[PDB]
RNA sequence: CGAGAGCUAACUUCCGUAGCCGAGAGGGAAACAACCCAGACCAUCAGCUAAGGUCCCUAAAUGAUCGCUCAGUGGUUAAGGA
RNA sequence: GUGUCCGAGUGUCAAUGCACUAAGGCGCGCGAGAGAACCCUCGUUAAGGAACUUUGCAAUCUCACCCCGUAACUUCGGAAGA
RNA sequence: GGAGGUUUGGCACCUCGAUGUCGGCUCGUCGCAUCCUGGGGCUGAAGAAGGUCCCAAGGGUUGGGCUGUUCGCCCAUUAAAGCGGCACGCGAGCUGGGUUCAGAACGUCGUGAGACAGUUCGGUCUCUAUCCGCUACGGGCGCAGGAGAAUUGAGGGGAGUUGCUCCUAGUACGAGAGGACCGGAGUGAACGGACCGCUGGUCUCCCUGCUGUCGUACCAACGGCACAUGCAGGGUAGCUAUGUCCGGAACGGAUAACCGCUGAAAGCAUCUAAGCGGGAAGCCAGCCCCAAGAUGAGUUCUCCCACUGAAGGUAAGACUCCCGGAAGACCACCGGGUUAAGAGGCCAGGCGUGCACGCAUAGCAAUGUGUUCAGCGGACUGGUGCUCAUCAGUCGAGGUCUUGACCA
């Protein structure tokens, strides 16, 4: 029993791991009914409008 | 489905009550008695196939005693068989008959109904004896 | 050789005679033929043509142009059959005459990725007699150090599914034309609903 | 996967449906199938089954009843598909009391005692 | 696999996931909107509405097929004689989702759930 | 190479003797401490050779002359047969 | 793991047992999805029934109270909940 | 006289800062000195069944009792129950019976402590895989424009087994009994793929019935806990076998042993020395699946065109996101996204359950009947715009050169 790994990892191989680990920007998208950004099918945070106003604040 | 180990109810007047059997054939009613063969790998007697067993309790006076080795052929399966048109029969327990190596019965009557099978088998002899088929 | 599209609608009880059988209905749709391949064109011989309409507003553009050379309404599937070189358009009454035997062929039912018991029939291994490869586990893997290898082909865990598969020598039941149904001998591959294509015979045996 | 839109329904129960034939409506108490089987050689021959229906199951050309009998003494159970041409004709013999759809229980019971309700 | 099944475990056992079904209905009757993950919203949606359409029936049998449902006897006068016919003329369709987005501590994407 | 021990086995064991290796780089033997060539003070985009080579890989005669083998022998043994 | 004391009710021959619950006390200090292989604790299983295997290991099966009935053997008590 | 390295060995070369050891189980793959099957020669081969040698490794080679066994013996079958290799294949895969740690006992040896590869009971087998390798699934980039879709198959896999019966034909053969080759037709076994109509399994809250105890004030009616379904009784869709359908093949080509045609070297003879024809379950092709990262990057059909200053708005056209899917771990794939039946709901139907509440009546009551083929409702088939798929955003071409041909 027990695997262990063998060679320590090389800097350049771990980077190659890493290579997938690049965040995906979110695709943001400024309110109609307002000044700021909102995701795409949710609420306004700021104004709350999602046609009329709908969440509270 | 007749497996090794499985213990069934003789359907005649030989004078056994009850046989473990011990192997699957795969041989039918030849012309020259039963046939050889079949390849020897099956693994399970529907109704209508010889298998050899193992006589386990007998009668006190009969034909065959206990434990001697014999060659049945099964008449009543717990497991279903299904015709060519889409009936489906069962019966609530297994049983079989013993024979000689010709297809003859080796009791004097056949105890309760055979499948139908049989009669698709050429076992003509055993369904002679037979109160009822199906 | 000569072949056509359909899909695979359900199964059921059938009685030719007094003999119950199960079927399955394909829906063989009229196909449209589209493209007439021909080596002195193409290079090699083909008739492509098409089934199940799209709505013209999902085409693209070059899809829409496509059809639009052969005058024939966008469909949301096009095959290629080998050799066949009909007129018209292929109804599936014309192709198919009561009991020849037909290739049928569609995409097995993807079931994901499955043990080995379930891909391969792998045994298993006592479920109770020791161990804690209770069961499902492919035991060993190979030899020991000559061939450290373990042997490409393996068979192993994976995506049992979803592949092409041929079923040779179903026989056409029945066929009712006004309809463009058509019965075929116990199953044919796929969920139901997928694409299916019904042929001749790839080996006619005698 | 095709995007056909059509009633797989009706397409199966229109082929489904010249192969379905409906018999007296019952279900649980006992019956006579009077049976037509041709496997004599060539000439035919009726047959009798009667026994309690324990199940009633399918639709259309699916559809199947189970009847239960004890002929010479050894239990006997069989499924005849209301379509099947070898199942010439049915009739009642009497109506049962019955609290449930299946009757499994008269497996266990198999007396004169574990008979049905009229 | 689930090839056709239906539904989810909203990893916990049949008697939780019932009672979570129970008592989110209760509290979205109770009080019109709540806000929630967005997929028990999702599941909640689909109780919630054939329970309303059990309320439709007006009858001291549909009002009993919701008390097993709904045991404070409040929110079953209220989802019986107050919303249930309000909903009247609805053809189904009896509630709707937007949904807020996401929470800090699990980063769950939370939604509101109301009709 | 010469003996013993062994089975006229062993990348076997024990002695005599020469050389290499140990302590030895360089060319050859596809590869390879031992074999064949040849003992590296340093530098050169200079020349003749050793063993070994000269069809392409791959440096250098698809060299010359009398044959021999049509077996891929060449590129894995023998008693024996033809 | 840690000595002593008190430790309610319903039902069940009895009980400090078992199930639900009073009082009282708590949800065990990551969460949310999803419903692959595989693994752990589990539920049901056609037909067959120990064929499995070192071994029926494990998992069934048996299950409380009442009545009837219980052997070889015995140290006369018991075996016996045969 | 050789061969092979599977036996008991010899030798002591790597490994004592560790190369886990016998048997089983699970996966396998290779040799061929071939157990079956196929093609042959000779036979003391009439026939049939054989013997023995040659060519042949495609596939196949059974289940149980005894023992830790390998083996061997036996049961009962078989076309046949092949021989070996792969660390006597396989413990970071499993057991743990054997043997080989501590207890103990017996025999034997020792005065004794103790002992034997003699025996006997018992005795801890270590959640986390870096690399290569293997099965699956994506991301990037490439393929001299940017794109949607159909494709040719370089080249790679899987499959490959056989028995029995019948016709020929009771003919050839044989004194007789027995009893054929070749060809033709059928039928199973094991294995494989697919499938879920049938036969069944299961379907953890779809329906019902049961107990205790709590709770909704009480009765009725219900809920919770009794499992992580309290127990039981059935169970649709899915998923599945024991369940169904399909399969192995024919035709072709070149071949092995072998059998011959023409025919010399020797005016004969000889299948070969030139030449040619016939001949296998084997080789190539034929069946099914993959595949142009076949950087040798292939073809065809169609679309957008030629914009402004390697960049930027953009076309053709993808994506993000939303809603889902007989697609799935994630990704990916497929569908719908308001010129919309995509899912949910709602309505109708299907199927499961099996006669709901309540009220009436009967009856001391337990309970029975009617109303009630009821009531209830997961996954099933359709309709229907009632709810959510709003708004938007992001990316995405102007196609190098040289030579040759055709056009003004
Ligand atoms: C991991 C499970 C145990 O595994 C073990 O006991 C595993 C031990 C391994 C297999 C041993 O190694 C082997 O020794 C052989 C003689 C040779 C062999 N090959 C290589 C030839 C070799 O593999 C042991 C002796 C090696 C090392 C690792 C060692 O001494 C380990 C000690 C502790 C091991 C583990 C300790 O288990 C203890 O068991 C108790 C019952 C637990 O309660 C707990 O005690 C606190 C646990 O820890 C001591
Ligand atoms: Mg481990
Ligand atoms: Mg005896
Ligand atoms: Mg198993
Ligand atoms: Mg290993
Ligand atoms: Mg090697
Ligand atoms: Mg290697
Ligand atoms: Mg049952
Ligand atoms: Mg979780
Ligand atoms: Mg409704
Ligand atoms: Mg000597
Ligand atoms: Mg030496
Ligand atoms: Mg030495
Ligand atoms: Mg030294
Ligand atoms: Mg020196
Ligand atoms: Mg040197
Ligand atoms: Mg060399
Ligand atoms: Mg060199
Ligand atoms: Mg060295
Ligand atoms: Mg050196
Ligand atoms: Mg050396
Ligand atoms: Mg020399
Ligand atoms: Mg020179
Ligand atoms: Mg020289
Ligand atoms: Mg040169
Ligand atoms: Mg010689
Ligand atoms: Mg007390
Ligand atoms: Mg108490
Ligand atoms: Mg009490
Ligand atoms: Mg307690
Ligand atoms: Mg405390
Ligand atoms: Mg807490
Ligand atoms: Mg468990
Ligand atoms: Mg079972
Ligand atoms: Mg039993
Ligand atoms: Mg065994
Ligand atoms: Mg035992
Ligand atoms: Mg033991
Ligand atoms: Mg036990
Ligand atoms: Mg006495
Ligand atoms: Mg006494
Ligand atoms: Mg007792
Ligand atoms: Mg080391
Ligand atoms: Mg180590
Ligand atoms: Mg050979
Ligand atoms: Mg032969
Ligand atoms: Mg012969
Ligand atoms: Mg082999
Ligand atoms: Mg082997
Ligand atoms: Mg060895
Ligand atoms: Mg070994
Ligand atoms: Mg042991
Ligand atoms: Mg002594
Ligand atoms: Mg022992
Ligand atoms: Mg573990
Ligand atoms: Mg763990
Ligand atoms: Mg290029
Ligand atoms: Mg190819
Ligand atoms: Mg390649
Ligand atoms: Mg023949
Ligand atoms: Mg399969
Ligand atoms: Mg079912
Ligand atoms: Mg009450
Ligand atoms: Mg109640
Ligand atoms: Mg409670
Ligand atoms: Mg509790
Ligand atoms: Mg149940
Ligand atoms: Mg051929
Ligand atoms: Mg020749
Ligand atoms: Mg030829
Ligand atoms: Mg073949
Ligand atoms: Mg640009
Ligand atoms: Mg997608
Ligand atoms: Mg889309
Ligand atoms: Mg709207
Ligand atoms: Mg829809
Ligand atoms: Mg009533
Ligand atoms: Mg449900
Ligand atoms: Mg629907
Ligand atoms: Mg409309």
């Amino acid at each position: 029993k027990h695997p262990v790994p063998k060679k320590k990892t090389s800097k350049s191989k771990r980077d190659m791991r890493r290579s997938h680990h690049a965040l995906t920007a979110p695709n943001l998208t400024e309110c109609p009914q307002c000044h700021g950004k909102k995701l795409s099918h949710h609420i306004c945070p700021n104004c709350g409008y999602y046609d009329g106003r709908q969440v509270l604040a | 489905m007749i497996m090794p180990q499985s213990r069934l109810d003789v359907a005649d007047n030989s004078g056994a009550r009850e046989i473990m059997c011990i192997r699957v054939l795969n041989s039918g009613i030849g012309g020259k008695g039963l046939t050889t063969g079949g390849g020897g790998n099956k693994r399970y007697a529907h109704v209508g196939d010889i298998i050899v067993a193992s006589v386990k309790d007998a009668a006190p006076r009969g034909a065959v005693k206990a434990g001697d080795v014999v060659k049945a052929v099964v008449v009543r399966t717990s497991h279903a068989i299904k015709r060519a048109d889409g009936s489906t029969i069962r019966f609530d327990r297994n049983a079989a008959v013993i024979i000689n190596n010709q297809g003859e019965p080796r009791g004097t009557r056949v105890f309760g109904p055979v499948a139908r099978e049989l009669r698709d088998r050429r076992f003509m002899k055993i369904v002679s004896l037979a109160p009822e088929v199906l | 050789m000569k072949g056509i599209l359909g899909t695979k609608i359900g199964m059921t009880q059938i009685w030719k005679n007094d003999r119950a059988i199960p079927v399955t209905v394909v829906l063989a749709g009229p196909c449209p033929i589209v493209q007439r391949k021909t080596a002195q064109t193409d290079g090699y011989e083909a008739v492509q043509i098409g089934y199940a309409p799209k709505a013209e507003r999902k085409v693209n553009k070059p899809m829409q142009g496509h059809f639009a050379k052969a005058g024939v309404a966008p469909t949301r599937i096009l095959r290629e059959f080998r050799g066949f070189a009909p007129d018209g358009d292929s109804v599936n009454v014309d192709i198919f005459a009561e009991g020849e035997k037909i290739d049928a062929t569609g995409t097995s039912k993807g079931k994901g990725t499955q043990g080995v018991m379930k891909r391969w029939n792998f045994a298993g291994g006592p479920a109770s007699h020791g161990s804690k490869k209770w069961h499902r586990r492919p035991g060993s893997i190979g030899q020991r150090k000559t061939p450290g290898r373990v042997y490409k082909g393996k068979r192993m865990a994976g995506h049992m599914g979803m592949e092409r598969v041929t079923v040779q020598n179903l026989e056409v039941v029945e066929i009712r034309a006004g309809e463009n149904l058509i019965l075929v001998k116990g199953a044919i591959p796929g969920a139901n609903g997928g694409l299916v294509v019904l042929r001749s015979a790839a080996k006619a045996s005698a | 996967q095709t995007h056909i839109k059509i009633n797989r329904g009706e397409l199966l129960r229109g082929i489904e449906q010249d192969h379905t034939r409906q018999l007296p409506d019952f279900r649980p108490g006992d019956t006579v199938r009077v049976d037509t089987k041709v496997r004599e050689g060539n000439r035919t021959r009726s047959q009798a089954f009667e026994g309690v229906v324990i199940a009633i199951n399918g639709s259309g050309s699916r559809k199947s009843f189970t009847v239960r009998k004890i002929s010479f003494g050894e239990g006997v159970e069989r499924v005849f598909p209301f379509a099947s041409p070898l199942v010439n004709q049915v009739t009642i013999v009497e109506r049962g009391k019955v609290r449930r759809a299946k009757l499994y229980y008269l497996r266990e019971l198999r007396g004169k005692a574990a008979r049905i309700k009229s | 696999m689930r090839h056709g099944k239906a539904g989810r475990k909203l990893n916990r056992n049949s008697s939780a996931r019932v009672a979570l079904a129970r008592a989110q209905a209760t509290a979205l009757l109770r009080e019109g909107r709540i806000q929630t993950t967005l997929t028990k919203a999702k599941e909640l949606r689909p109780f919630v509405e054939q329970l309303i359409t059990t309320a439709k029936g007006g009858d001291l049998h549909s009002r009993r097929l919701v008390a097993q449902d709904i045991h404070d006897k409040d929110v079953v006068r209220k989802v019986m004689d107050e919303v249930a016919p309000k909903y009247a003329e609805r053809p189904g369709g009896y509630t709707r989702i937007l949904r807020v987005g996401t929470r800090r501590g699990d980063g769950v994407t939370m939604a509101l759930i109301e009709l």
